């Protein structure tokens, strides 16, 4: 399965995502609660502004047998990221709030493909 | 007549660090200043003594050790406004 | 390096390829 | 209300200059306890109006202030500022400024054509109440005084090339008279300004305060050549006061 | 860099571009094997 | 030659005052920068008075000596140049003062290195100027040669240098 | 891999081959009915060494 | 054809005048030079290839077709890192072997071909003078350019999508969805100044609003295409333009002026049509990155950045635009409209937020700051990068300033040929472009000024 | 080479601010004007005298009449101009005499720079400038680039004269 | 007062540019 080695060179990509998973859980949450859209659209380009490559990196080097599903979900995510920063943008408050719950899901989903 | 900064350099800052108006890049010339242990100094200004360069809070031992070993490159005059306003201290215009 | 002795091999060649079909049709009277 | 509104909506339409409004005409009042320090969060500071204080050729005569107009543009608003008010035991108010965009350079322009620059700002700016207050209210004068540091800075050049750090310290073009000239001395002298803000508004859902202020400050000296002038500013204010 | 099955080709690719360059000059040759007329 | 004829009293056995002394004021005179026909401007009209001014008196040779004793010279201003930076260096060529630019990283400031100047023969003979302000001054006068003291108000002179009739012909 | 390398370059040596030839047998009016049938074969051997090129690129 | 001076009256030098009235090698000519293009197309892809160094930035490597390849989505991942050479080689080797057909089309048409189509027939044909043939023509060749604008939507919607570098999570390459066909946006676009802040349609910010241009673009030539193949031109237009073939060439030369100079302009300014991951900086960009390179390096030693004064009184760091917007200071106050994906996240509705500079800011922020402002398109005409002052170690000058002046300068003189052409236009259906009548000459019959 | 003759004669004796140097450019400016103005009009007016659009092969070294309307040109440039030549010989003499004689004027004041008697400063401006900081016009900008030019230039451009100067006096605005 | 001859100088050109334009000699063939 895992060497314990290649786990440890998996680090690199995991400490962004854990980072990005709880920022997400604690800050996007609120500032989506909170109706504020314009701090909603600058957290998800500048503290989310290396999601892409973290995960596209953690997906390349992981291993070969579950490549497919991790780049999967996590383009999934990216489409609900995108999603989400449509909906800021009309100022929609429950569209943004369904974008950010299905983010949530497809991470969370992400976050359990891990060795 | 002389403007302020040339009579500071008349004085003991034209010749070694002056803790309370030196910039922060004349603290490259010691070993392990620049740039945390050089922007305590800067951001704790201004002193009395020299000696109390020692009394800021939140310095480590081995910062203490290194403000203890370069204790005698250091001066203390007058803040002077012409070299510290505006932080000329981190960015005096020198590249 | 051999490298650039191609480059002028496919340079000289390509140089010379056109005047070469201006020469033919020049000396076979050719639709000038 | 500039609240809901994005970058793209403000730019380019001078609502960028302006400070924000208590919308609730609420005269309510902020609680404060007689020990405690309270945060200002984004307090702001509109100047309006502007008076320069003219210098007549005679001794005695009456000073008075005569209105001038800003020559640059909607770049005369002071933003982002954090601050603390604490309460003393007597309940004196102390407004204290810590930081942010705490000064602008303004020109106005006079009638005659003298066009005075000055460092407009609320820097380290102390101001007190009159003791015995238990609240922020439409009664809450925080009256104290600011520095304000010389328009030029240290590192300026003049068109000759001289300033303070930097720069000639003689007339260069004039090799016999290079040094019989005192623009060649510079200096930067920290003067001092006095600082009015009355509050007429308070929010007490959100801690929001707005009022007016008068503030009194010397002009640009352009490196100590002239003498300063003093300037009246008028203006609002806004801030928010974390409970 | 090419595709490795197309690397012995590196060389001609590498000459290619100027081949327009070429044909502003051929046009004269023309001319001057015609007389300029 | 001025320098001739005080290494020729000074060997001698002259002090440096007194060596100095017998430099007439017409030889000094000719050594001085306002008087090179180099200087002036093609519309800086007139009188070589209606420069610098008129000339009063010489006064006397300055000789800059650092804080270690170095006897320095200043480096004289070329006939190309209207500024010229003042810079001062010892008997072997290294530069151990000047009058710096930007003060944020000055290391040979007259501050810094103490320059004092004392003055031999002429109107300031047997003086020594400590203060940066007076040595500075004397050391831009330096620049230009030999120092002159200078009436202006008479012709109120402008403070820039004409050239003489040798390059008006 | 070689003839893939061979393909490719009888690719560039007839493309130099219909370099010459192409502009010199259309600039020929006395010798068209000759040079007519070997431009269209030059055209069909080009294209077909093309064809062989793509497919030898994705059989390599 | 005559192909000599006695009998066209053109010179060598204009020989291709020789052509104005012979359809069928002025169709080989048109289809030889189309080869031409094309070849160029697919010989400058395969060099750019060959020289490609994939890890490198594509701005660092002399690369004008590859950036134009990745902005349309292939070859590219996250922050346009180049994940498969082989689209870049295709679109190549395709444009490459197809010239070899455009050109041999062209010689055909040129050498051997009828000199004159109208004898052989009535559709390809033309006379210049017949005005129904000619706005035929055009309405053909709109429907065609309808269709590449709409292959461009097809391509951003349904076939992979486009390079988007406002994406959040990052710049990738992401399917549009909801492009905006909004026609109050979309002709705004055209409403807006050709100034600063406004920028007319060099400042288009997002992908939603250039494929939905397209899809109106597309719609609009398609329908203007079958408008001028099913009409005639009008009196109005009979009577305001000449109608010969160099008038005509004319008007495409002024066209072609004007898309030059809006060509330098857009990839002069606009980083989102030309990413930066591609292009390198704008210039506007890399002075605005140097400011905040310097803003985050004077934070990290502790300067309040916000209340510092500068040695003029303005704020150092941090100062006001004319309307008021929180901007960077120094010379970069000139660039305060600029907008980039590394910057936008530091903005509040006022301009920069003050609590964002002070925690907000991400160390790809500063990275990509300080690649912006090394990367700034200043180089000599011999790429030695940055300012004209440096000595010779750092090989470089930007694609879009190469780009922007080729653009410029073509732009410029196909204005001068517009002049050329139509002037000569109009004097030759005048009747005197080769000279004043002696006899009839119009000045000696005109009364004296004065 | 030339090109640092020309950038040392900026910085050091201000040869723009020369109004000898300033008639030599108007003379040689002038005389490209009325070289393209001359050639474009002649070309532009010329008589149909052949049938080609090629307009060259129109013209015979023997012939005695003009080649180009005088008349036409004429009423074209004092309509377009406001005024024209109308008399043939004086348009070519003073298309001989423009740049000569800004050749002659320029030459007249490198004889000026020869003894450095230059049109280096406007006293009157350095004056109100020495005794009002606030004073600056793009004359005094221009005095301030040739001291700066002056003083880095120098050391490497004179080397027989062993220029020391040390960084901190080299003059230089912020942060350049 | 420098600026009273600076405005007289330019006055007098744009005033010869004036008269040379509008009572110009006439250009006559005879
Ligand atoms: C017949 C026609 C007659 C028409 C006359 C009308 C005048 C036309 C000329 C306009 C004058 C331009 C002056 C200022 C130009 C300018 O501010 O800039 C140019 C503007 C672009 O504007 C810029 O557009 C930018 C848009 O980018 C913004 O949005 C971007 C989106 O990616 C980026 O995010 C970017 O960071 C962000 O800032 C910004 O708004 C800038 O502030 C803004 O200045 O170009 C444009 O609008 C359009 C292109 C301008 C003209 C093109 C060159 C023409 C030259 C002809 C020379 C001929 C010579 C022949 C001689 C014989
Ligand atoms: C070779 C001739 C010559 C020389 C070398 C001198 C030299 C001198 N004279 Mg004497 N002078 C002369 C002739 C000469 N003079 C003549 C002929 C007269 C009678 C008019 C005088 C009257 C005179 C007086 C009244 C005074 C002098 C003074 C002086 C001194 C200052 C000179 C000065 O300021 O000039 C300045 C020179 C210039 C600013 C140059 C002006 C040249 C103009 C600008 C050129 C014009 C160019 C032209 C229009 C372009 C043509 C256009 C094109 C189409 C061809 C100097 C020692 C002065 C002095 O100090 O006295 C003791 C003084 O007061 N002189
Ligand atoms: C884009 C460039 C271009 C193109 C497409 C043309 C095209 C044409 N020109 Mg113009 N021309 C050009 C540039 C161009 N010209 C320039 C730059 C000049 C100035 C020197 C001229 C000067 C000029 C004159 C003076 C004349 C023409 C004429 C012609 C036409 C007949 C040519 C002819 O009889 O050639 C005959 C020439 C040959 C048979 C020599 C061989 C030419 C072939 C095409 C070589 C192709 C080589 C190529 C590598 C082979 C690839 C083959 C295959 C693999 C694709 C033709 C349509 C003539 C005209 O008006 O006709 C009425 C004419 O009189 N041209
Ligand atoms: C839009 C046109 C365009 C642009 C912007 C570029 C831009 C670039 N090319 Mg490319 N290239 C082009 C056309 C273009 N090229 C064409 C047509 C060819 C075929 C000849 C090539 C062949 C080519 C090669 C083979 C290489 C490049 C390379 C480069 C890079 C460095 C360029 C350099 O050092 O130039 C040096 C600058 C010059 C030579 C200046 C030329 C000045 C011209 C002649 C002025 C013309 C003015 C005017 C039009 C003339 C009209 C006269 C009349 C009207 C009076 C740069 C990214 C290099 C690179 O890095 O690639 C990886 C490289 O190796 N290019
Ligand atoms: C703009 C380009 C263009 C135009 C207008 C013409 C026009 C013409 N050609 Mg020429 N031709 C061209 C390009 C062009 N050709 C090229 C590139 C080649 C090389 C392959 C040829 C080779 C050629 C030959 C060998 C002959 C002609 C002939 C003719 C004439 C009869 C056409 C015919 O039978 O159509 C009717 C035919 C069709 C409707 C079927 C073809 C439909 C096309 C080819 C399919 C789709 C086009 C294309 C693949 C789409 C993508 C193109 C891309 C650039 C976007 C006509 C005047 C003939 C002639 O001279 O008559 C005397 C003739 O013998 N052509
Ligand atoms: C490139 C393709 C093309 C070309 C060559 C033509 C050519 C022509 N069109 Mg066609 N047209 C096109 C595309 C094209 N059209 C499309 C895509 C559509 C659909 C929208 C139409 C719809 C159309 C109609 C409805 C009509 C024409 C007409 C005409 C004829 C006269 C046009 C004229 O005098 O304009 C000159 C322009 C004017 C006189 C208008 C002056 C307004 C000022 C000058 C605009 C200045 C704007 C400035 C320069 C640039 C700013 C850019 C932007 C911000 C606006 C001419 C044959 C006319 C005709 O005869 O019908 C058969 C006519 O009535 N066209
Ligand atoms: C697509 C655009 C286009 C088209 C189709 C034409 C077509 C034509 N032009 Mg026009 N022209 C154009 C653009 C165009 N022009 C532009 C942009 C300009 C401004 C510069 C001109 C200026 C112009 C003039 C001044 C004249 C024409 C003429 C002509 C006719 C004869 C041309 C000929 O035989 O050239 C022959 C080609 C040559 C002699 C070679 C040109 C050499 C150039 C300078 C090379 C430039 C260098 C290039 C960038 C590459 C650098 C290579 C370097 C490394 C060596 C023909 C109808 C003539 C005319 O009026 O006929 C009625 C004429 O006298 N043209
Ligand atoms: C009848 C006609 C005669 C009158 C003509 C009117 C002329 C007007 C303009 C004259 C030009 C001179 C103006 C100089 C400005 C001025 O005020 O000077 C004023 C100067 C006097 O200058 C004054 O001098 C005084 C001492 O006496 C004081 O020093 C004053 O400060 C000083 O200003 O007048 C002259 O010097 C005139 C002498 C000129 C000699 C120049 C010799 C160099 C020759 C150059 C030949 C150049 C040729 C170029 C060819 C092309
Ligand atoms: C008419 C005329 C003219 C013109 C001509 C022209 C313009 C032309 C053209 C032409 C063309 C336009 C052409 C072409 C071609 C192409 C080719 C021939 C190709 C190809 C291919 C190949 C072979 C490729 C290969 C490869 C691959 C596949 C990939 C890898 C790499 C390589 C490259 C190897 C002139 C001016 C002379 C004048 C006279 C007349
Ligand atoms: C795609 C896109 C888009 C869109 C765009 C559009 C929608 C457009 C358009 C366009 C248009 C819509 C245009 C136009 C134009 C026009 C012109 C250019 C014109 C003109 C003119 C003329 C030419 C005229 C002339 C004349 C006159 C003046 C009078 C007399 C007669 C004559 C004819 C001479 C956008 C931006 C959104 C985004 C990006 C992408
Ligand atoms: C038909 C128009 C053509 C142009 C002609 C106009 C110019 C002619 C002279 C009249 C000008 C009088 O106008 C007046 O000038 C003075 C002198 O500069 C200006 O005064 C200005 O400069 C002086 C000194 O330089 C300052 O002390 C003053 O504070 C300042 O405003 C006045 O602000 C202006 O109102
Ligand atoms: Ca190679
Ligand atoms: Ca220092």
């Amino acid at each position: 399965t895992y060497s314990p080695e290649k786990i440890a060179q998996l680090q690199v990509y995991v400490n962004p995502i854990a980072v990005a998973r709880d920022g997400m859980e604690k800050r996007l949450q609120g500032l989506i609660a909170d109706q504020n859209w314009v701090d909603t659209q600058t957290y998800i380009h500048g503290p989310l502004g290396q999601l892409r490559r973290d995960m596209l990196g953690l997906a390349s080097s992981l291993l070969p047998k579950d490549q497919d599903k991790a780049k999967t979900l996590a383009k999934e995510v990216f489409g609900h990221l995108e999603r989400l920063d449509a909906a800021a943008k009309d100022r929609n408050g429950s569209q943004a709030k369904i974008q950010y719950q299905e983010a949530l899901a497809d991470f969370d989903s992400f976050l359990n493909l891990l060795p | 007549e002389l403007n302020a900064v040339d009579a500071k350099l008349t004085t003991d800052f034209g010749q070694k660090i002056d803790l309370n108006n030196s910039d922060i890049r004349d603290f490259r010339g010691l070993r392990g200043f620049y740039p945390n242990l050089a922007s305590e100094i800067i951001k704790n200004a201004p002193y009395d003594t020299v000696e109390e360069v020692l009394d800021i809070p939140g310095l480590s031992e081995t910062q203490k050790s290194r403000l203890e070993a370069n204790l005698g490159s250091f001066t203390v005059t007058e803040p002077s406004i012409e070299l510290t306003s505006g932080d000329d201290r981190i960015n005096p215009g020198v590249y | 390096n051999l490298e650039p002795i191609f480059q002028l091999t496919f340079l000289g060649l390509i140089v010379l390829a056109g005047p070469a079909v201006v020469f033919v049709l020049a000396f076979r009277g050719g639709d000038l | 209300d500039k609240s809901q509104l994005t970058y793209d909506d403000i730019v380019n339409t001078g609502l960028a200059n302006v400070c924000p409004e208590i919308s609730s005409f609420t005269r309510g009042t902020i609680e404060v306890e007689p020990n405690t320090k309270y945060f200002v969060s984004d307090f702001c500071m509109e100047p309006q109006e502007y008076f320069v204080k003219e210098e007549p050729v005679n001794k005695r005569q009456k000073a008075e202030y005569v209105k001038g107009k800003v020559l640059t543009r909607q770049t005369t608003s002071l933003e982002q500022i954090r601050g603390s008010i604490a309460v003393g035991a007597d309940g004196t108010l102390t407004f204290k400024e810590k930081d942010g965009i705490d000064f602008q350079p303004i020109t106005v322009l006079l009638p005659g054509g003298e066009e005075v620059p000055f460092f407009f700002t609320v820097k380290n700016f102390t101001g007190t109440t009159e003791p015995g207050f238990t609240s922020i209210n439409s009664s809450t004068d925080f009256v104290g005084d600011f520095n304000v540091p010389s328009y030029r800075g240290a590192g300026f050049l003049d068109p000759k090339a001289r300033g303070l750090y930097t720069g000639y310290d003689n007339a260069v073009a004039l090799p016999s008279a290079a040094d019989k000239f005192r623009t060649n001395k510079k200096e930067t002298p920290l003067g001092k300004g006095t600082l009015s803000l009355q509050v007429t508004q308070v929010d007490g859902s959100t801690g929001e305060i707005a009022g007016i202020f008068e503030s009194e400050q010397p002009s640009d000296t352009d490196l100590g050549a002239k003498e300063p002038l003093d300037v009246k500013v008028r203006g609002i204010f806004y801030g928010r006061v974390d409970t | 860099k090419l595709p490795e099955a197309y690397q012995i080709f590196d060389p001609l690719v590498d000459v290619l571009p100027v081949i327009p360059l070429f044909f502003l000059a051929l046009a004269f040759v023309w001319q001057a094997a015609v007389g300029f007329k | 030659e001025i320098q001739r004829r005080v290494d020729s009293q000074l060997a001698e056995g002259a002090s440096l005052s007194e060596a100095w002394s017998t430099i007439p004021e017409k030889l000094a005179f000719y050594d001085y920068v306002g008087n090179s026909p180099a200087k002036g401007g093609l519309f800086r009209t007139g009188a070589m008075n209606s420069g610098d001014g008129i000339a009063q008196e010489w006064i006397g040779h300055p000789i800059f000596k650092d804080k270690e004793g170095r006897e320095l010279e200043v480096r004289r201003m070329p006939n190309f140049f209207e500024t010229f930076p003042v810079i001062m260096t010892d008997a072997d060529g290294v530069v151990r003062a000047d009058i710096p630019f930007r003060r944020s990283e000055s290391k040979f400031s007259v501050e810094q290195t103490g320059v004092t100047v004392s003055f031999y023969g002429g109107a300031l003979d047997g003086q020594t100027f400590s203060n940066p302000s007076d040595v500075k001054k004397f050391a831009r006068k330096a620049q230009l040669g030999e120092g002159f003291d200078f009436d202006t108000e008479t012709f109120n002179s402008d403070g820039v240098f004409r050239t003489s009739p040798r390059g008006w012909f | 891999s070689i003839v893939f390398q061979i393909a490719l370059a009888a690719l560039v040596l007839f493309s130099f081959v219909m370099v010459v030839g192409v502009p010199v047998a259309y600039a020929s009016p006395q010798n068209w009915d000759r040079s007519k049938p070997l431009l269209y074969l030059g055209s069909g051997i080009w294209a077909i060494l093309v064809i062989v090129v793509a497919l030898l690129n994705f059989l390599v | 054809g005559g192909r000599d001076l006695p009998s066209t009256g053109f010179a060598w030098w204009s020989g291709n005048a020789r052509l104005i009235n012979l359809s069928g090698k002025l169709l080989g000519a048109h289809v030889a030079h189309a080869g031409l293009i094309v070849f160029w197309a697919g010989a400058m892809t395969l060099f750019e290839v060959a020289h490609f160094i994939p890890e490198k930035p594509m701005y660092e490597q002399g690369l004008i077709l590859l950036p134009h390849i990745a902005t349309l989505g292939w070859g590219v991942g996250p922050a346009g890192e180049v994940t498969d050479i082989f689209p870049f080689f295709v679109v190549g080797v395709l444009h490459l072997i197809s010239s070899a057909v455009l050109g041999l089309g062209g010689i055909y048409h040129a050498l051997r071909g009828p000199e004159v189509l109208e004898e052989y027939s009535s559709f390809f044909g033309y006379d210049w003078k017949d005005k129904n043939q000619m706005t035929n023509i055009i309405g053909y060749h709109l429907i065609l350019l309808g269709c590449g604008a709409l292959l461009l939507v097809f391509k951003a919607m349904f076939f992979g999508g486009v390079y988007d570098t406002w994406a959040p999570g990052g710049g990738d390459v992401r399917v549009i969805t909801n492009p905006t066909l909004n026609p109050a946006i979309i002709f705004g676009y055209l409403l807006k100044a050709p100034f600063g802040g406004e920028g007319w349609i060099i400042s288009v910010n997002n992908m939603e609003d250039i494929i939905g241009g397209h899809i109106w673009i597309g719609l609009i030539c398609i329908s203007g295409g079958i408008w001028h193949i099913l009409t005639k031109p009008f009196g109005w237009a009979r009577r305001a333009l000449i109608w010969s073939g160099e008038a005509y060439l004319s008007y495409s030369l002024g066209a072609l002026s004007l898309m030059g100079f809006i060509a330098s302009v857009f990839v002069w300014f606009n980083n989102t049509a030309y990413p930066s991951e591609f292009y390198g900086p704008t210039g506007m960009e890399a002075s605005q990155s140097q400011a905040f390179t310097f803003l985050v390096r004077d934070q990290r030693l502790g300067a309040n950045i916000a209340s510092a004064q500068g040695p003029t009184g303005l704020g150092k760091y941090l100062m006001r635009s004319p309307s008021g917007e929180i901007i960077f200071g120094g010379e970069t106050m000139r660039f305060w409209d600029f907008r980039g994906p590394w910057l936008e996240p530091l903005r509040g509705p006022n301009g920069l937020d003050l609590d964002k500079l002070r925690n907000d800011i991400q160390p790809w922020q500063v990275r990509r700051a300080a690649e912006y402002m090394t990367h700034a398109p200043l180089g000599s005409l011999n790429s030695v990068g940055g300012v004209i002052t440096d000595v010779n170690s750092f090989n470089y000058v930007s694609p879009r300033a190469w780009l922007a002046t080729s653009h410029f300068v073509l732009g410029f003189f196909f204005l001068v040929g517009h002049l050329w052409h139509a002037g000569r236009a109009r004097a030759a259906a005048a009747g005197f472009e080769k000279g004043i009548d002696r006899e009839t000459e119009p000045t000696l019959f005109m009364p004296d000024l004065d | 080479g030339i090109f640092r003759f020309i950038l040392f004669l900026q910085g050091f004796h201000n040869w723009t601010l020369n109004p000898f140097h300033m008639m030599g450019v108007a003379g040689i400016l002038g005389g490209a004007l009325l070289c393209a103005i001359h050639g474009a009009t002649v070309e532009n007016t010329l008589f149909e005298d052949g049938e080609d659009s090629n307009t060259f092969r129109a013209f015979e070294p023997t012939q005695a009449e003009e080649t180009y309307s005088m008349v036409t040109a004429n009423r074209f440039w004092s309509q377009i101009f406001g005024i024209a030549f109308s008399n043939k010989r004086w348009l070519h003499f003073f298309m001989l005499f423009v740049p000569v004689t800004g050749l002659w004027m320029s030459s007249v004041g490198i004889v000026g720079l020869a003894l450095n008697l230059r049109a280096y400063d406007f006293v009157s401006q350095e004056l109100r400038a020495a005794e009002d900081p606030e004073f600056e016009t793009f004359y005094t900008a221009n005095i301030l680039l040739n001291e700066g030019m002056r003083a880095w230039m120098a050391p490497q451009d004179q080397p027989h004269e062993n220029f020391i100067f040390p960084e901190e006096v080299l003059p230089r605005g912020n942060a350049l | 007062m420098e600026s009273v001859a600076y405005i007289l100088v330019l006055t007098m050109a744009l005033a010869v540019l004036f008269f040379a334009i509008a009572f110009r000699e006439p250009p006559r063939i005879e």
